């Protein structure tokens, strides 16, 4: 058919991008905003988070594609920096529309740009002060990965709640949190809220005055397929060979019921000894009344509907076996809570499992009765979550709000890349893109982008001075004592995606419909 | 207008919320005496008359009479109030005053 | 209807680009000659910034706009002009970047302020002082006549250039308003140019065997009649009634034959001597038996003068605008240590020359006889205009964009105003600077920034001004090039750089208006 060659295959590019980009611009640090989000499906949501934007809907470029990639690394590789990788490639790109503006080759401009991330990858280990992994230390980097991410004061109180979640490690030590993410979210007079509660926490549990919701000492029998079949892992039928034959198993259903109660009310005398230590078969379907009023009368919680993953991370917490029978087990495998605990909070029963004997996995309650109140909540929790994780397993820690760029876009002062002045262009083309955060808020707070990083510039070339954009009113200061600190997992990986994607344009002249 | 003066979101959604802070502060000072019984029906009719006033143009004391009723007097106590404590038979004939509290 | 807020802005600066672009290279060696049948219609041949401005029917306001302030510096400088073009809009761009940011443009108008100081400030530092010697008035003369016309045509002209402004230091004149007599000959070539001490006219009239060839002149220089209108006039043109008109006229030729009379004994009076050489110079015509008999008397006589001829011949030759044939002081009548009535192609030019005054002294360019040699014409008389103020100030600097850089090496790295608000101006200023070698060399080789890197590193290593080699597109130090600015051009160029880009930034709407 046709195509598209020369600049005219690149306008088409380079344009789309910051066409696009620009509009993502309009929230970072506490003082961007929370993006309305609508797609396909009319929900929606309001992210300042880049993975949520990105990965859901787009303007449909040739672009488009290649953005979501390298955002697909960002919250993958860190989850600090979505929302910030995005506002870096498209500075960068302007700049280098400004060499070939001029007109040069894409191909010579390219290679002025990776020497300077190489650089400034060499400038942020520079710059950065190795920090503490301490609870308070990560506050200062809690707020703000959770800041720059989302807005301060939702980010304020998961600054707590985060760090309690990624201090909760046993020293699992990740980038993420795969276990400490248990998020239940909860029809609450409070809209955008997240409770911390340690321990698994099951999906449900089941009421009844004999069935204990306090257990202490819990031999968890995990259950899943339903007592109304004896020593069944599924719910099938022993019958149904002919038209006559669908009534004989119902006649013979409640027969399994009291066998498989039987079954529970024994194996807690087994496993337990007497009655004083609650056995848990937690019954991931729903507990037929006679056994659920039986194992309840025996002691045995029969608890309904945990989740698979609530089978798994029992596997996990309890350090005791799954089944999904409700059989006799050998005491042995037989799953151990040092607290089963049924927790009736608004109508609804969380059963705690905890005392986890791998505590990796904790629990948070989201709040909301407003599902758009309570999805924005639940997503400014986990993209920072990782990104305050990227706190806790980072030794290195970098200074946020500015203070580690002007180390470098100024201890970049060029002739160090003489030899075309292409790279010596190329890293002021680099250079140019590292203040977007000292951009996007001055412009975004207070003041100007411009006006207020002079001086950040400027208070910088002063004294080597740490000093930076406010995140909240654009003004200058020290970036050091502020706290703002990034996370050395960001930083780094913060400028690999993006000037390899922004190497791709550049050596892309071609397209093709 | 502050989108006109230009300035930006969050500066002035703060302006409303630590005001909206402020003010949920001062709505306490500013409760104007009080008032209830457990029982009467005329006492707490007046509230509940105010408050389907706006939601009523109709008979304000007649609905305020019969709601007071029902929301106490299917009660014991009425100390505790849930979500259904009244429930609605709705039946034409004679008049709409004729309305009347059967628990 | 209005265009405000930033379209008061763009269609300015939009304008100042392709405006600034097709004379990008009308400058520097670097420098292409434009035409126009378009502006004026006419058959036109022009190299200058300011002169292809007036040329064009301009009918965007900015386009007139700078034409005014550009022929200020124009004036004195004659280059320059073009380059002032081509800064202005390389500094709008960035002052719009900003805007393009985003940014109050008077705050940014007030970022210039410190900055241009600072560059004239720095323009006093990197002001070198050459003083007057036909080096820096030949380097000067043809990297002016470089810019202006071929290189070959400015070493052509160099000498010519130097050749008049000896006699204007012998006048220690720092400006030539004269010696700028120039002739303009008829002939196949055009590199021809001619210096004579004294004038050149034209004629040596209408009668040769006057001893066209006069060793000691005696010049009367007269509007007197030795012929004069036969037309009909009695109120100076053709009356109503017809014979009134009439009466005038035999009083004509019997005033000029008796003037003839009065400048027999005018030659005896004054000289006497056929061997004394007798020179008469009329503004109007002379009839042929004046001429003839003024033949007779050793005298050549020079019919239909001009009104500087007259005056230069007054100055020059020591001559006179004495009005008479009758018999005058010799001593008046001025003199030149030679006088000839030269040909070349069909009209007799009388060289004089030698003239008592060496004050008003031609400058004879053979020429095509064309637009193009109209066109050989203007450059030489900048090239003056360029080493006049090399004449004026003692500091000649080299050229070829050798103080830009150092300017953006000094300025932007210490922020002059070491106030961002200004450096914001200051940065948008110090790159206004760069265009103009960066422009021509790139047009005339290497690139902007790989040639800048070269002259920026030297200039990073020396501070000292490596220019542009405009004749690779490379930087070498334009000392040696031999293309060298003088202080007063790029002192005056900031001036008219930026006060017209200035005021202008901050125009803060346009209205079509009654």
């Amino acid at each position: 058919a046709e195509v598209a060659r020369a600049q005219a295959a690149l306008a088409v590019n380079i344009s789309a991008a910051r066409g696009l980009q620009d509009v993502l611009r309009t929230n970072l640090g506490p003082k961007g905003t929370m993006k309305m989000l609508v797609s396909g499906a009319g929900d929606i949501k309001l992210t300042k988070d880049g993975n949520v934007l990105l990965h859901e809907m787009q303007i449909q470029h040739p672009t488009a594609s290649l953005i979501a990639k390298v955002a697909t690394a960002q919250d993958d590789i860190t989850g600090d920096g979505t929302t910030s990788n995005v506002l870096i490639i498209g500075e960068l790109l302007k700049q280098a529309d400004l060499y070939i503006s001029e007109g040069l080759h894409p191909r010579i401009i390219t290679e002025g740009f990776e020497a300077a991330k190489e650089k400034a990858l060499q400038f942020l280990e520079e710059v950065k002060v190795s920090r503490e992994m301490d609870r308070e230390t990560l506050i200062d980097v809690a707020r703000t990965s959770l800041r720059t991410k989302v807005h301060a004061e939702l980010a304020d109180v998961l600054t707590e709640a985060v760090v309690d979640s990624i201090l909760a490690i046993k020293k699992q030590d990740e980038p993420i949190d795969l276990f400490m993410i248990e998020i239940m979210e909860m029809k609450h007079k409070s809209e955008t809220d997240t409770s911390l509660i340690r321990g698994l926490v099951l999906d449900h549990g089941a009421r009844h005055p004999d069935m204990k919701k306090r257990v202490e000492d819990a031999y968890i029998l995990t259950c899943n397929v339903s007592l109304e079949y004896e020593k069944t892992e599924v719910n099938s039928g022993f019958f149904y060979k002919s038209a006559e034959e669908r009534e004989k198993l119902v006649k013979a259903e409640r027969k399994f019921i009291e066998d498989r109660v039987k079954k529970i009310i024994e194996l807690k005398r087994k496993v337990c000894g007497d009655s004083d230590k609650g056995f848990v078969v937690i019954n991931q379907k729903g507990i037929d009344p006679f056994s659920l009023d039986a194992l309840s009368k025996e002691g045995i919680v029969a608890l309904r509907r945990a989740k698979r993953r609530n089978m798994e991370r029992l596997t996990l917490a309890c350090g005791g076996v799954a089944l999904n029978s409700f059989d006799d087990l050998s005491p042995d495998c037989l799953g151990h809570a040092g607290l089963v605990y049924e927790y009736t909070l608004g109508e609804e029963k969380f059963t705690f499992i905890e005392k986890c004997n791998n505590p990796r996995s904790v629990t948070l309650l989201i709040k909301g009765p407003n599902k758009h109140t309570l999805t924005q909540i639940k997503d400014a929790v986990r993209d920072g979550l990782r990104a305050v994780k990227n706190a806790i397993d980072d030794g290195c820690v970098v200074p946020g709000a500015g203070a580690v760029e002007v180390a470098m876009a100024e201890a970049l002062i060029k002739h160090k890349p003489s030899v075309k002045g292409r790279a010596q262009l190329g890293v002021q083309a680099f250079a140019d893109a590292l203040l977007i955060i000292p951009k996007v808020l001055a412009q975004n707070s207070g003041f100007d982008l411009q006006e207020t990083l002079v001086k950040i510039q400027a208070e910088h070339s002063e004294s080597g001075q740490l000093v930076g954009v406010d995140l909240n009113t654009g003004e200058p200061m020290v970036a050091a004592e502020v706290g703002v600190w990034d996370n050395y997992c960001v930083k780094k990986q913060l400028l690999h995606s993006c000037t390899v994607i922004a190497t791709n344009i550049l050596l892309v002249d071609e397209i093709m419909r | 207008e502050l989108l006109r003066i230009g300035l930006s979101v969050s500066e002035v959604i703060e302006g409303y919320e630590i005001a909206c802070r402020k003010a949920h502060e001062i709505l306490p000072n500013l409760v104007c005496c009080s008032a209830k019984n457990l029982r009467d029906i005329d006492e707490v009719s007046s509230l509940l008359r105010t408050s389907i006033m706006s939601k009523q143009y109709g008979n304000e004391v007649f609905l305020a009479k019969l709601i007071a009723q029902a929301c106490v007097s299917i009660f014991p106590d009425s100390g505790h109030f849930n979500v259904d404590n009244i429930r609605v038979c709705k039946i034409l004939g004679s008049g709409i005053s004729s309305s009347s509290v059967l628990h």
